[PDB]
RNA sequence: AGCGCCGUGGCGCAGUGGAAGCGCGCAGGGCUCAUAACCCUGAUGUCCUCGGAUCGAAACCGAGCGGCGCUACCA
C-alpha cells in the first residue's frame, strides 16, 4: 500500500539510478556506446522542423515527456525565438519474446538506467540503446536564422507534414533544403494529422509527399504516421530514428570548439546574492572533449566602437565552474552534444538573446574575428518557403554590391555587405565580427517581401582578420 | 475630556482657515462648533455655505461630518464667530487636510495620556504641549525629533516625571513610522569574472551596514541590481546608497566591465 | 520567482489612527394631472486569513490568501 513516489523511487533503485561519471576516465577506449557516457550525456543530436501552427512541441513532448516553456506570454502560442528542448531516452527490452515494434520506448532525463517494462506480460527490463537530445526549431518566416542555427545543432532532422492542410507545404521544403545545405541526408518524414483523415486520404497524401521529393537530394527518409494528441507511435519513432540515423564521427583527434547558442543566467530573484552561480552559456559540441575546471574564451567577445568607429573585440575568458548535460553536473564533456556552460561571467551577458550563434574556445587556441571575407557561394533554382498561388514559384536573383544580405555562417547571424561579386564568389564586410576556424558552411538569406529568404549555401575560402587586444 | 485649544489661545484669528464638524441647521444658517479650535461656536450663512446653488443643505452639510471653512469676523468678549465655506480655495483644502491631520495625532495622543493618568487636559497640555509649540512650533516634529534624538525634554517641566515615561512610552508604541528608498543601478559588465565582483561588493556593503537600519542589495534582473534601504532617520539612508556606489563604481572599474544608472537613491 | 498595488455594501475610488464612507446602483416616498429631471429615507458586509501594541484597529506593524504592472521562464 504504499505511495506512487515510494514506487517509483524503488524502482529507481532497482533500474540502478542515476550513476555519477567518474573524474577520469581512460579516454582513448570510450566510445559514445559505453555505459560511462550513455548514462548522463547526450550522443545524437535530432531536430523537429514543420509548418507554423503545426506542432513541434506536442510531438517532441509525446516522444520523450519533457516540456518546452515557449515563455513571454505572447509566443506561447504563435512562435517561439529560442529553442524548446527535451530530453529523450531510448530504450529497447532485453527478452525476445516482446514485439519488435513496441518493445521501443522514450523516457525522461530523469529515468533510471533500466526502467520496468510497461507492456503488460512481460517480465524483461529496458535498455538504453542510445541517448538523444530533441530541439524544436521555429517554424515561421519571420524567424529564419534560428532555424539555420538549429540545422548547425542538429545532425538528424524530423520533418512533420499535416493532412487537412495543403499537401505540398513550402516551409518544409525550405526547412528539408536548409538541413540538406548542412550535409544532413538522414531526415524522417512524419504526418501531423492523421486521425481527421479517411482511409483513402491518408495514402492520397502518402503519394503527394512521394511526390514531393522526388528530385531533391534526400533519398532514403522514411515516413512515419504518428499523433500528437493520442501519444501512439512514439515507439516507431524512436525505432526509425535508431534504426536509420548513425553517430557521426566525433572523436578525441579533434580540436576542442563549441558553438554557444542560447544564454541562461542563473540567478535567484529575491534570494542573497551571496548564494548565487555565474553566468551560463548553452551551447553544443561539434568537435572535442571539455573537462570541468577548465579556462573557455568567447572570441567574438566585447564589441566596443571606438571614436573612429572600427571594432575592438575582447575576448570573454573565464573559468568554467560547472558543466551540465541534460540531467546532472558531469566532468567530462563527449563531442556531439548540448551542454550548458556555465562561469564566472557577469550575469548580464546570459540574460537575453545575446550569444546567439557564436563560437567558444578552449585555452591554446586562438580563432580568428573577421572583418571582410571571401565566400563561395551557389544558389538554387526556385525559391523555397514562399507561396506563390499558382504563378512561377519566384527565381532567386542575383547579388548586389552594398546590399544587407543575412550570412548565417552555420549559426551565427551576421549582417554582411557585398563589395564585390562574380561568377560564383562574393566578399563581405560584416559589421558584427564573425570568428573563422576550418570551415563552418554558410547560408545566406535575402529581403525583397519584407521578410528574409533563403538563397544558397556560402564557404568561407579567405579573410582579413583581427587578432584579439588583450 | 477633550478640551483646551490646540493653539495658544481659545479664540480665532481673522482670515484663517479651520475644519469644522457640523451639529445642526437652523434656517437661517448653521452655529456649529470648531474643531482645528476648542469649543466656540459660531455661524456659517446658507448664502455663503455652498459653492453652487444651495439646493440642499442635507447632501452638502452632512451633519455629523468633517467640512473645511475660514472664519471672517470674531466675536472677543463672550465668544462667537462668523465663518465661511464656499471661500475655500482649492490649495486650502490641502493644507487644512494636513493641519488638522497632524493636530488630531497630537491631540489624540495627549488625549489618551490624560485618560491614563486621569488628569484635564489642560495643566497636561500647558506643562507639555505649549513649551514644544513655542519651541519647534508644533508639538508633532519634537515627537519625531524625540523619536530620533532625545534632547527635546530638556527644559521642559512635566507635572510628575511619570508622565513623562509614559507620554515617551507612547510615543514608541504609536507614532512607529522607516522610509522604502529604493534605487536601481543598471549592470553593463561583460568582462572576464564577474559573479565573484557581486559577492565582494555586496560583502562590502552588509560590512558597513549600521546595526539600526540594514543594507541589502537585492537581485531583481541581472542589469537592474535594487538597493532598498530602511531610513529610519530619512537623511542618512542616502548617504549609505551613495557610499553602496562607490563601492560598486571602485568594484567595476578594474575588472574590465562598465556599469550604468537608472534610478538614483530617492525615496 | 523579485517587488509595486488591490481586496466593497453590487461596480468605481478612498479614509486610516474613535467603528460604519461616498458616486453609481436597487427599493420605498416626495414635487408633477403624468413621466423623466430634482429632493428625501433605507437594507444589503467577515474594507483578503491569522496575531502584537493599546480603553481602541479596519487603520500601525507582523507572519500567509487570489488576481493584477514591470523584471523575467532566470541550468
Ligand atoms: N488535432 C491535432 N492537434 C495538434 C497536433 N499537433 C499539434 N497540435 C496542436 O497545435 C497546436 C500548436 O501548439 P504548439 O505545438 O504549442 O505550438 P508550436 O508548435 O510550438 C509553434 P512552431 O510550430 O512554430 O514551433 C497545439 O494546440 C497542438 O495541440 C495534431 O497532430 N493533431
Ligand atoms: C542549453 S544546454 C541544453 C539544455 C539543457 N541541458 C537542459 O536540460
Amino acid at each position: 500500500g504504499e505511495t506512487e513516489e515510494e514506487k517509483r523511487k524503488r524502482e529507481f533503485e532497482e533500474g540502478g539510478g542515476l550513476p555519477e561519471q567518474p573524474l577520469n576516465p581512460d579516454f582513448s577506449k570510450l566510445n559514445p556506446l559505453s555505459a560511462e557516457i550513455i548514462n548522463r550525456q547526450a550522443t545524437i543530436n535530432i531536430g523537429t522542423i514543420g509548418h507554423v501552427a503545426h506542432g513541434k512541441s506536442t510531438v517532441v513532448r509525446a516522444i520523450s515527456g519533457v516540456q518546452t516553456v515557449r515563455f513571454k506570454d505572447e509566443l506561447e502560442r504563435n512562435i517561439t525565438i529560442k529553442l524548446g528542448y527535451a530530453n529523450a531516452k531510448i530504450y529497447k527490452c532485453q527478452e525476445p519474446t516482446c514485439p519488435e515494434p513496441d518493445c521501443y520506448r522514450s523516457f525522461k532525463s530523469d529515468k533510471e538506467i533500466s526502467p520496468k517494462c510497461q507492456r503488460p506480460g512481460c517480465p524483461g527490463r529496458y535498455k538504453l540503446v542510445r541517448h538523444v537530445s530533441f530541439v524544436d526549431c521555429p517554424g515561421h518566416d519571420i524567424l529564419m536564422s534560428t532555424m539555420l542555427s538549429g540545422a548547425a545543432v542538429m545532425d538528424a532532422a524530423l520533418l512533420l507534414i499535416a493532412g487537412n492542410e495543403s499537401c505540398p507545404q513550402p516551409q518544409t521544403s525550405e526547412h528539408l533544403a536548409a538541413i540538406e545545405i548542412m550535409k544532413l541526408k538522414h531526415v524522417i518524414i512524419l504526418q501531423n494529422k492523421v486521425d481527421l483523415m479517411r482511409e483513402e486520404s491518408a495514402l492520397e497524401h502518402q503519394k503527394s509527399i512521394l511526390k514531393f521529393i522526388r528530385g531533391t537530394i534526400a533519398d532514403g527518409a522514411p515516413i512515419v504516421p504518428i499523433s500528437a494528441q493520442l501519444k501512439y507511435n512514439i515507439d516507431a519513432v524512436n525505432e526509425f530514428i535508431v534504426k536509420t540515423i548513425p553517430v557521426p564521427p566525433r572523436d578525441f583527434m579533434i580540436s576542442p570548439r563549441l558553438i554557444v547558442i542560447r544564454s541562461f543566467d542563473v540567478n535567484k530573484p529575491g534570494a542573497e546574492i551571496e548564494d548565487l552561480k555565474g553566468g551560463v552559456a548553452g551551447g553544443s559540441i561539434l568537435n572535442g572533449v571539455f573537462k570541468l575546471g577548465d579556462e573557455i574564451e568567447i572570441r567574438p567577445g566585447i564589441v566596443t566602437k571606438d571614436d573612429k568607429g572600427k571594432i575592438q573585440c575582447k575576448p570573454i575568458f573565464s573559468n568554467i565552474v560547472s558543466l551540465f548535460a541534460e540531467q546532472n553536473d558531469l566532468k567530462f564533456a563527449v563531442p556531439g552534444g548540448l551542454i550548458g556552460v556555465g562561469t564566472k561571467v557577469d550575469p548580464t551577458l546570459c540574460r537575453a538573446d545575446r550569444l546567439v550563434g557564436q563560437v567558444v574556445g578552449a585555452k591554446g587556441h586562438l580563432p580568428n574575428i573577421y572583418t571582410d571575407i571571401e565566400i563561395n557561394y551557389f544558389l538554387l533554382r526556385r525559391l523555397l518557403g514562399v507561396k506563390t498561388d499558382g504563378q512561377k514559384q519566384a527565381k532567386v536573383r542575383k547579388l548586389e554590391p552594398n546590399e544587407v544580405l543575412m550570412v548565417n555562417i552555420g549559426s551565427t547571424a551576421t549582417g554582411a555587405r557585398v563589395v564585390a561579386v562574380k561568377a560564383d564568389m562574393a566578399r563581405l564586410q560584416l559589421t558584427s565580427p564573425a570568428c573563422t576556424e576550418i570551415n563552418e558552411k554558410i547560408a545566406l538569406s535575402r529581403r525583397i517581401e519584407k521578410h528574409w529568404r533563403l538563397i544558397g549555401w556560402a564557404t568561407i575560402k579567405k579573410g582579413t582578420t583581427l587578432e584579439p587586444i588583450a | 475630556t477633550s478640551h483646551c485649544r490646540f493653539y495658544e489661545n481659545k479664540y480665532p484669528e481673522i482670515d484663517d482657515i479651520v475644519m469644522v464638524n457640523v451639529q445642526q441647521i437652523a434656517e437661517m444658517g448653521a452655529y456649529v462648533k470648531l474643531l482645528e479650535y476648542d469649543n466656540i461656536e459660531g455661524m456659517i450663512l446658507l448664502s455663503e455655505l455652498s459653492r453652487r446653488r444651495i439646493r440642499s443643505i442635507q447632501k452638502l452639510i452632512r451633519v455629523g461630518k468633517n467640512d473645511v471653512a475660514v472664519v471672517l469676523r470674531v466675536d472677543k468678549e463672550k465668544g462667537y464667530i462668523d465663518l465661511s465655506k464656499r471661500r475655500v480655495s482649492s490649495e486650502d483644502i490641502i493644507k487644512c487636510e494636513e493641519k488638522y491631520q497632524k493636530s488630531k495625532t497630537v491631540h489624540s495622543i495627549l488625549r489618551y495620556c490624560a485618560e491614563k493618568f486621569q488628569i484635564p487636559l489642560e495643566e497636561l497640555y500647558k506643562t507639555i504641549a505649549w513649551p514644544l509649540s513655542r519651541k519647534f512650533g508644533h508639538a508633532y516634529e519634537a515627537f519625531k525629533l524625540s523619536i530620533i534624538d532625545e534632547t527635546v525634554w530638556e527644559g521642559i517641566e512635566p507635572p510628575s516625571k511619570d508622565v513623562l515615561d509614559e507620554l515617551k512610552n507612547y510615543i514608541s508604541k504609536r507614532l512607529t513610522p522607516a522610509v522604502k528608498i529604493r534605487a536601481d543601478v543598471e549592470v553593463s559588465c561583460f568582462s572576464y569574472e564577474g559573479i565573484d565582483a557581486i559577492k565582494d561588493a555586496l560583502k562590502s556593503a552588509e560590512d558597513m551596514s549600521t546595526e539600526q537600519m540594514q543594507v541589502k542589495v537585492k537581485l531583481v534582473a541581472a542589469p537592474l541590481y535594487v538597493l532598498t534601504t530602511q531610513a529610519l532617520d530619512k537623511q542618512k539612508g542616502i548617504e549609505q546608497l551613495e557610499s553602496a556606489i562607490e563601492k560598486i563604481t571602485e568594484v567595476i572599474t578594474k575588472y574590465g566591465g562598465v556599469c550604468n544608472i537608472t534610478m538614483p537613491p530617492k525615496a
